[PDB]
């Protein structure tokens, strides 16, 4: 009995061992956003009579 | 000065009798305790460094 004890702890030791890390890479990414239209600022400016 | 003659009669020395056994048992159960004591650090530990 006082034997599976002391073999029980040393088990709990060796399962102390750590085995890998994960993790996620997402620094320095952004979304993007869609711009559907262009600006062009334009406005066409005729006289009346057209000359 | 004042000292007293020690009388030694059968309810002592059969106090101490159970007392004898009683001692025994324990020299007994510590020297495992001892020996199990002994062979978990052994298995387990290790030296430490700085």
């Amino acid at each position: 009995e006082d034997m599976a004890k002391i073999y029980g702890a040393v088990a709990a030791v060796s399962k102390n061992v750590n085995s890998s890390v994960t993790y996620e890479v997402k620094r320095g990414t952004h979304e993007l956003i869609k711009v559907p239209t262009i600006p062009h600022n334009l406005v066409l400016i005729q006289s009346d009579n057209g000359k | 000065f004042a000292l007293a003659q020690i009388n030694a009669d059968d309810e002592f020395i059969g106090a101490i009798d159970k007392e004898s056994a009683e001692y025994l048992d324990e020299y007994a159960t510590l020297a495992r305790d001892i020996s199990n004591s002994l062979t978990l650090v052994k298995a387990a530990f290790g030296p430490l460094e700085r």
